[PDB]
């Protein structure tokens, strides 16, 4: 129902890294570059006029006055690249003297200047010390949304200024860093920052028969809001393991100790509005015991193709962690981890240090592989599960014993051009499949390929993992069931046709559709694209909203490079980009 | 039932002692490869050692790609597909080099989380991805020994 | 024309999940009238390290029977729980009575504090502004501006305030909505009429809802901004809520 268009003409975009790589043939000598142009049905006409300046062998700059018709002014993009004894870095400063759209959209602000400053740095003093800077600042909270800045990092809508100093040798690592946010009075998003954070690692092996590893961390959490709690956390984690290996099997026993100290302040607004009070000083101490084993069998597969070998690789793991109540510790950095077959053997449930769930479980898995006469693996299939002897309780959380989840994997290499992949997460105590994905692809070269897809996700899984308002919204609750197909074919020797079609079998409505053609010559390339895709909701009749886009692109190459037909660049232009999978 | 315990070894006896060389010896992939080789009985050696009679494992470029895999009913990203490729070359002293590569796949849902929680989750995912890539790289060593014999 | 007798006024948080109970003596065979002044409350709920705004609004008012009344509510997404703060005045149609203790034509400039505590009634004519009532002040905003800014506006209104001079007499109640409803030469009660969440400028723009009176027709219009939450963290489905609770209407005899 909504249509768009794009018309871009310019030189082939070449990149030269943010850090200078020493003067190479006097770079390119001072002078203007090939200007670009762009017309869109939304932002109208735009023009770029880059200019390259070679100040010194170690310093160069680029000035690109960008003219935007809708805003009715020119925004000056300045770029600085240097290389001193300390290291190499980049400086960027965009500046729009006055914005016309901003005045209408934001009447409260008195001035309509728009600017952004970005500074990067990197330097390895001697051969151990390392320094890094990542500085970003913007004039208004709506800068990142309005403009497509070439450089600049935004986290949760805030511009982040990050510094770090690191020391690294073969066995010892030390890193201290601080990160801050640029918060405006019109933003209410909550986010935590580490000002500062210290990480220390130390590995020492061959301590008799054992190995040893120490890990420690001290961090201070400060929120962008004045009512959220703050804390200072100190962590220590000594580990020691005894790895035993054989020709056919191996077993690894590891013992680890976890010690964490908390110091929480600003616990008034949260404490008043919640029944569970956060303690000022919390000390968490837990040991951990883990035993991992593996065996490998093999067989000469003679009834099928001769000279092939089939293997069987059972694997079992036992993990024990005591239960400690963690309701008095606020959750600063801890989220539940989604798992696959390889994740069944993970010893952590949450990503972070705030929540450490108890564990009394045994994991089991079987993997079978097939090798050809050249000892090259062609096929492998894996099955696993986790058996819980005791519910994994993290103190607060929200039958939980026995075999609850199963996972699988598959990868068949039919030929040098054919490939097949799989994956499933069967969930017991519901008798339904939680997630699954499959793919089969034929690919001769970079321009000839056909692919098929399937992605599934049950409504129960979405309700269980995703936030609570997902299970009530009509655009999230039904789950995922999507079938796709990608194709490409280089007709003649100067053309290339690609396409993709993705269908949602749950709603019987397509999700994506693409068709592109590119004519490649020895001096220029012309590309035409089309795409129909979902682009939001309606909230009135509760139906999705589609968007149609037509793209016209002209490239001026003039360099006699390889300059492929255009495939692998168009294939990654829709909202569901192609991936090799082979 | 012709099954038997694996008579052949994981890392061929020609590669029981080898040199590990990389562009960043203190990086994460190098650490993962060193850890994986140690559990298989391989005795690591210094890069500038005095022995010119051991194979050399030279780690190469690492590429990580993250892209959308499926969408919700409003076009919002549902799951991400994460692919890491690792290139390496094994130099057998006297003979020619033997390129190997590893490709790892990982799919997960886009769970809305705070910045720190998302960063920790991504770091854990990438670390596990490196571990699996090192495991894949180790399994290609027997194929190299077979190809060396053909030469 | 009904002349209810003042019973009590309340302003407190719900005791249970979306349930507030007010206990006051009542007489049998009496029509209880509840005039809500704070029927909406945007609560920031927590969901695994995520501070999410969620409007809580009153859904039903139930008479317990000669002992008091209870108000039950719901949230926009119906997935979270909380204790909202609601305010109002309870009156009975069958001894103290509310009286007109303020009556003047004023010019509210963005926000004006209440000259005297009580229940405010007003009427105006501007078709580009919306008027709300947070509990202690009258909020006037620009309803024609589709942005993320808190743009104020000015309007001329006939303000009448009742508390406990002529007795408070009301004739009809109206259920405000998205379509114009004529009310004639009469004054309407001032309060928020819901909340709004929309995708605006890469933010989860949250706004309150007011009253738009042009000519003699009233409906729901956007009001003061509650906050802006970036869509880079999380994206929320759009919601536009008009509370089902009625609004009192009184004749223009003051």
């Amino acid at each position: 129902e909504i249509w768009n268009a794009r018309f871009k003409v310019g030189p082939v975009p070449i990149f030269y890294s943010p850090y200078l790589q020493l003067p190479v043939g006097d770079k390119r000598r001072s002078g203007f570059l090939i200007p670009n142009a762009k017309y869109t049905t939304t932002n109208y006409f735009e023009f770029y006029l880059p200019y390259y300046w070679n100040i010194a062998p170690n310093m160069d700059a680029t000035i690109t006055p960008h003219y935007m018709h809708r805003r009715g002014n020119i925004m000056w993009e300045n770029e600085f690249r240097y290389l001193s004894q300390a290291g190499a870095g980049l400086m960027e400063l965009d500046y729009l003297p006055s914005d016309k759209v901003y005045e209408d959209e934001h009447p409260n602000d008195d001035s309509s200047r728009r600017w952004l400053f970005y500074w990067n740095h990197s330097g390895v003093m001697d051969q151990v010390w390392r320094f890094n800077v990542d500085y970003t600042k913007v004039s208004d909270p709506s800068y990142f949304n309005d403009f497509d800045n070439k450089y600049g990092s935004s986290t949760d809508g805030y511009a982040t200024q990050k510094f770090s100093v690191g020391y690294a040798v073969q066995n010892f690592n030390a890193t201290v860093s601080t990160k801050q946010f640029q918060v405006f009075s019109e933003q209410n998003t909550s986010s935590y920052s580490a000002e500062p954070q210290l990480d220390v690692n130390y590995y020492q092996n061959d301590v008799g028969p054992f190995d040893t590893r120490i890990y420690g961390q001290a961090v201070h959490f400060v929120n962008t809001r004045d009512d959220m709690p703050e804390a200072t956390r100190v962590h220590l984690e000594p580990t020691i393991n005894l790895p035993l290996s054989n020709n056919w099997g191996s077993i690894n026993t590891e013992a680890k100790f976890l010690a964490t100290h908390y110091q929480q302040t600003n616990l008034d607004w949260y404490n008043s509005r919640n029944t569970t009070k956060l303690d000022e000083s919390v000390n968490r101490v837990m040991p951990q015991f883990k035993v991992d084993g593996k065996m490998v069998f093999e067989r000469d597969m003679e009834m099928l193709a001769p000279g092939y070998t089939q293997t069987l690789e059972p694997r079992a793991q036992y993990l024990y962690v005591p239960y400690r109540d963690q309701s008095d510790i606020y959750n600063y950095d801890s989220s539940l981890l989604q798992s696959d077959y390889s994740g069944l053997f993970r010893d952590r449930t949450y990503g972070g240090l705030d929540r450490i769930a108890s564990a009394n479980q045994v994991t089991t898995g079987v993997t079978s592989r097939i090798y050809d006469d050249a000892a090259v693996e062609r096929f492998n299939i894996s099955v696993g599960q986790i058996y819980y002897f005791t519910e994994s309780r993290t103190g607060d959380d929200n039958d939980k014993t026995g075999s609850l989840v199963w996972a699988g994997d598959t990868y068949w290499r039919i030929s040098e051009r054919w490939g097949l992949r799989g994956g499933i997460q069967y969930d017991t105590r519901l008798d339904n499949v939680a997630t699954s994905n499959s793919s089969i692809e034929y690919r001769r070269d970079e321009d000839r390929l056909v692919q098929l897809n399937y992605h599934y996700a049950s409504p129960e899984y979405i309700q269980a993992t995703l936030p609570k308002y997902y299970s009530t919204a009509e655009q999230y609750k039904n789950g995922i069931s999507q079938v796709g197909a990608v194709a490409s074919r280089p007709i003649a020797d100067r053309w290339s046709i690609v396409g993709a079609y993705y269908y949602d079998t749950n709603a019987n409505k397509q999700a994506d559709s693409m068709l592109g053609v590119q004519y490649s010559s020895c001096c220029y390339a012309i590309r035409v694209g089309y795409e129909r895709k979902l682009n939001g909701w309606d909230n009135d009749k509760q139906h999705a909203v589609y968007d149609n886009a037509i793209g016209f692109n002209i490239e001026l190459r003039g360099l006699s490079s390889n300059y492929g037909l255009g495939t692998q660049e168009m294939l990654r232009s829709n909202i569901l980009p192609y991936q090799n999978t082979l | 039932c012709g099954w038997h315990l694996r008579d052949t070894t994981q890392v061929p006896s020609t590669m029981k002692v080898m040199i590990l060389d990389s562009g960043d010896p203190n990086g994460p992939l190098s650490r993962a490869v060193r850890n994986q080789l140690r559990l298989n009985g391989v005795e690591l050696l210094d890069k500038e050692t005095t022995r010119k009679d051991v194979p050399s494992l030279r780690l190469g470029k690492v590429s990580i790609a993250k892209d959308t895999a499926s969408v919700f009913r409003n076009g919002q990203t549902a799951e991400y597909q994460m692919i890491m490729t690792v290139n390496a070359t094994v130099l057998i002293p006297g003979r020619d080099i033997y390129p190997i590569s590893a490709k790892v796949f990982r799919s997960f849902f886009d769970n809305p989380q705070m910045a720190l929680a998302k960063d920790n989750e991504q770091d854990m995912i990438v670390k596990e991805m490196y571990d699996r890539a090192a495991e894949q790289l180790i399994r290609k060593l027997p194929s190299i020994r077979a190809a060396d014999i053909r030469s | 024309l009904r002349a209810p007798s003042y019973c009590t006024s309340f302003n407190q948080r719900a005791q249970s999940n979306k349930t507030l109970t007010i206990n006051t003596p009542l007489t049998a065979g009496s029509q209880v009238v509840v005039a809500l002044t704070r029927p909406v409350e945007v609560i920031e709920v927590f969901d695994q390290t995520l501070v999410i705004p969620d409007p809580f609004y009153v859904t039903s008012v139930t008479r317990n029977g000669n002992s008091g009344i209870t108000l039950r509510g719901d949230d926009a997404y119906g997935a979270y729980s909380g204790l909202p703060q609601w305010a109002g005045v309870i009156m009975e149609v069958l001894a103290k009575l509310m009286t007109c203790r303020y009556a003047k034509r004023v010019r509210v400039n963005g926000s004006m504090a209440l000259p005297v505590s009580g229940v405010p009634f007003a009427r105006w004519d501007d078709g580009n502004v919306s008027v709300g009532f947070d509990g202690g002040s009258i909020i006037v905003r620009n309803a024609s501006y589709g942005g993320i800014d808190d743009v104020a506006a000015s309007v001329d209104m006939d303000l009448v305030i009742f508390n406990n001079n002529k007795p408070f007499v009301y004739d009809r109640t109206i259920n405000i909505g998205t379509s114009d409803q004529n009310i004639g030469n009469s004054l309407i009660q001032l309060s928020y009429t819901g909340a709004l969440i929309q995708n605006n400028g890469g933010y989860n723009h949250v706004r309150m809802n007011g009253i738009r009176m042009a000519g003699n027709n009233v409906r729901v219009a956007k009001n003061r901004v509650i906050g802006n939450y970036s869509r880079q963290q999380f994206q929320m489905p759009g919601k536009n809520i008009a509370v089902p609770t009625p609004l009192l209407v009184i004749p223009n005899m003051y």
